[PDB]
């Protein structure tokens, strides 16, 4: 076995994917600038764990060029990575909150039609709780696409809108490697942002009607690791989002679960088809 | 004592202000005292492109 | 007389400001890719006409470089195309909009402190009423500063507030050309942003008390020709901004005033010394 | 048969494709603020000519989440679109300029080392060519990779680049729909970028053979490629699936609005 | 005595600026987020240490609005920080690397006939080596101002050129306050740019000649606390840039000279005049 | 010369380089980028400090 690991940074994940790899054959730890293509790597799978979403991506497919699989794969990535291309995939199979897409500022003044006030807006491709707005009228959604508009990466010219959901004061990220429920936890905060980058605080979550509810979203899939975001509202659970680029080192602290190893026996399996 | 976010290692910083830059004596990683209360580093923003002298 | 005109684009104002020069001497015409210095140039005077606000200040610093004076000045130009700057030098000589200025996205939050809501936010160095945002509460100040922040441009890590002025559908533009009154008019919109840019419609105004209002506007400053902008509110007159790149076509059309004729009659005089 | 154009002006490319349009049933004019999703759309199939590719490739997708397929599709708008998942798909079957992909500036650096001076950076999502940078040392290497960094746009992470082709003073521009060849131009200039009244129609037999091997790398769809020649033959440089066809129509005669649509009603059949 | 200090973070420079202002009376710590205008302060002096070049300029004149004096002045900081502002400045007075300045591509294109390949490109208010680029011919010239034009700040559109100087390796920073010379160093670099901060080593520097000109250099604007940036030459020394919040952890750990004292010194002086 | 907007062949007369023109026929602002010879294009995009 050789198994590549590909990072921008070594910290306490990359870290413990390395040590639970090397259990099962010869770790090379992959820097970004390590990463050359066409290139001549001998590897039989490679974790991708690159910070940046994008640079994730592309490391993906240039593996999979070279015939080396990738724990997530570029397909993964690109349709779990992209908020709107993942409720897409969601819409069918598990509850999520209302939403809305336009494809222009005048498309986007017409939402709240549709979600009513207030609404949430946010980037397709954001995580850490970036960008996020909580739109209460019409002069504060004038106010983010006027913002939006003067950004000009043409990404934010897809609006992307969701009704704002009524949670208890914390929301639920759970996590589930080749389908099998690894653990979940809440993050608790007094914002309605409650990202753990965003000083929210995490704690184990039990529940198993959000077990059942995390396996069901990532079958919507049917491949990979995947974090997964869901919210409690007066309606029942929700599933938000889901992130490709599962960041534990929390949750696995406050569950006990081994997420590390998960992961890495889920590449292991992955190296051999 | 407190952790580095980069290392993980418990270290001494010594008698500390808000917002002061350390750089840890483990693994050299340059931080941000961003509070006192419960003394917490991070790393620091990115730079922009209008920072320096 | 040699009178230059430094421009982007030929619009109606420059055309207008080519012609009157001609009537006083000889007219060089003056596009941004034949300005380069050092350099020799002949000019007894240069009219500043950039479309860019930062292009119209940095070649007027360039032509005082060379010994020429500049219509307006490099001084005005950023002293006046500064929100900030500017509402510091109109300070205790005019009534001004109640504002606020913060120095990042932490100080900005307490702005509602003292403005309260709803608040006006506008970026130092806009135009054309670009990025102006109505807030009225804390969950869009937080999305406006979201936005502020993750913006490129260092300068919108300056932020500038004023309370929100409940103007009667209109506001007020008016023109002061080296201490001379020379003319205003209603901009009147069913938006609350009214600049003509946006499609804010042109109407002569003659009220007696706008004239002195905008003569000791323009004297905070000292020199040149000022676009200067007026509310009407429940305690009567206030300045908002001054402008030292004055667009007027829609003014002159609707007033008879001869705003381009003006300038350079200033500029004429300027070139005396 | 109801056929739907998306748009974000209305220009001579526009209006060709509708009057085509028209021909086979109702034509169904959405301008970008007419997009809004979830929606009821009836409609058999979707011409995407948004301006933006990257709005052309989310209204694709929305409208196939609604059972509605579209030219072209969301896979061949990104695929195609992308210069580096494009290079790729194209590697196995066609001549394509040597080229190199690096996720750092720090890799980036070692570029040259495979492809030598002078060397070509671009960005993988570009089209207006603004970007395109002819890098001749190292010290325009290092100019480049610190512009690209300072513009924050997580997309100039990837840092893709081509060996430079000495091409005759001009390249080619060929068109094929649903696997037809339907013409071909050369693009003249006296500089490198010869990117579009120095166009004439192209009939050389060699770049239609080519065209339609690049096109059967992805094996659906409307494409523009584009095509170098070389001192060891023709390459296949890029693909483009949003093909602005106006100057090429009237250059070569061929009725492009008339064939996109035609292969639209043949998709509309399923 | 009542001195402020005005930070985003604390540097080396910063605690050392504390300590010193702390022996001549009570020192007020000002982080950006405490920086709110109009506001009640009572100050003596304000040194200005916000790592932002544009928030130290504005917050500057913000306390200069509420009577307080600054070090820097927001003049000073202006001038000093835009290096074709400063460059006009020096260019009376002191020997500069041969320049040009240009407001479009199109001008910018013809700066080679001027100033031959090769030839060197910066932003006009960039620091710590950012955005400089060694242009050896027309194909790099335009690469480089198709990204600034692209790019979002209007300011990249200034476009600001030097002959590059053949430097042995190094070049030369010197400091002088209230007209005193305070120290000098050498910034040692493999790399044709030289700044510490990626990371040239510093040496110190007694050379009687770089004392004599960057006093010239500082008397070019007449005032305050200046970081001087000069290159050697086979035509002599060149003054290059002046830089108006300086950094010198290294310069005086080299040097053994206290700038921090120095610097508090001048802000007692300035603030009991 | 052809507008870029409309298609058509127009009339534009005595004009100078960078002058802002309107189309006789469709009313599209444009900008005269060259006379060499006489080349129309549509307005560049408005950059962040762009106005009065
Ligand atoms: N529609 C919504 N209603 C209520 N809270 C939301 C909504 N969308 C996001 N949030 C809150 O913001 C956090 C971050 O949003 P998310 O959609 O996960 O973006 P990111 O990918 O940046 O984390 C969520 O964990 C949740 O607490
Ligand atoms: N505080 C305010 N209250 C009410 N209306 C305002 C306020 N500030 C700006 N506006 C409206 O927006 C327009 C543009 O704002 P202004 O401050 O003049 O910026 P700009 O330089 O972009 O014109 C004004 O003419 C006015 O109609
Ligand atoms: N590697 C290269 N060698 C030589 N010329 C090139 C190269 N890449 C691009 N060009 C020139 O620049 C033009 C535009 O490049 P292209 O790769 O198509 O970017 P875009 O997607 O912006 O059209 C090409 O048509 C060709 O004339
Ligand atoms: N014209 C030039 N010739 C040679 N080297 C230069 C030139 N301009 C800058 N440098 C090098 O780059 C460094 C940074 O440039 P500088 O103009 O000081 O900008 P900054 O404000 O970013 O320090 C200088 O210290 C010097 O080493
Ligand atoms: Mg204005
Ligand atoms: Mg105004
Ligand atoms: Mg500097
Ligand atoms: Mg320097
Ligand atoms: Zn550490
Ligand atoms: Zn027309």
């Amino acid at each position: 076995m050789r198994i590549g690991i590909t990072y921008t940074v070594l910290r306490r994940e990359e870290m413990a994917i390395k040590e639970r790899a090397g259990e099962f054959g010869e770790v090379v730890m992959l820097h970004e600038d390590d990463l050359l293509f066409p290139g001549n790597y001998d590897l039989d799978v490679v974790i991708i764990r690159n910070v940046s979403h994008f640079k994730a991506l592309y490391t993906a497919r240039l593996f999979e060029s070279e015939g080396i699989p990738t724990v997530n794969s570029s397909r993964l990535i690109f349709e779990a990575g992209d908020k709107l291309f993942a409720t897409l995939r969601l819409a069918g199979k598990v509850p999520v909150p209302e939403w809305k897409a336009a494809l222009s500022e005048g498309g986007a003044l017409r939402v709240p039609d549709s979600l009513g006030y207030p609404l949430v807006s946010k980037p397709v491709f954001g995580s850490w709780g970036r960008l996020l707005a909580k739109v209460n009228d019409r002069d504060s959604l004038e106010a983010v696409l006027e913002h939006r508009k003067w950004m000009k990466n043409p990404l934010y010219g897809i609006h992307y809108f969701q009704e704002f959901v009524e949670k208890p004061g914390r929301d639920i990220r759970s996590y589930v490697i080749g389908g099998e429920f690894v653990g979940a936890i809440y993050r608790y905060s007094n914002h309605w942002i409650t990202n753990t980058a965003r000083g929210g605080k995490a704690e184990p979550c039990s529940d198993p009607e959000v077990e059942e509810l995390s396996v069901k979203a990532w079958e919507a899939f049917g491949e990979g690791a995947l974090a997964i975001d869901i919210f409690e509202s007066e309606k029942g659970l929700l599933v938000n989002e889901v992130n490709p680029n599962m960041e534990f080192k929390n949750a696995a602290r406050v569950t006990g679960a081994d997420m590390a190893g998960k992961l890495v026996e889920y590449a292991v399996e992955v190296a051999k088809t | 004592m407190v952790e580095c976010p980069v290392c993980g290692s418990e270290i001494e910083i010594g008698e500390v202000e808000l917002h002061q830059i350390v750089e840890c004596p483990v693994c050299g990683a340059e931080l941000e005292v961003v509070s006192l209360e419960p003394l917490t580093l991070e790393e620091l923003p990115e730079v922009e492109e209008d920072w320096g002298e």
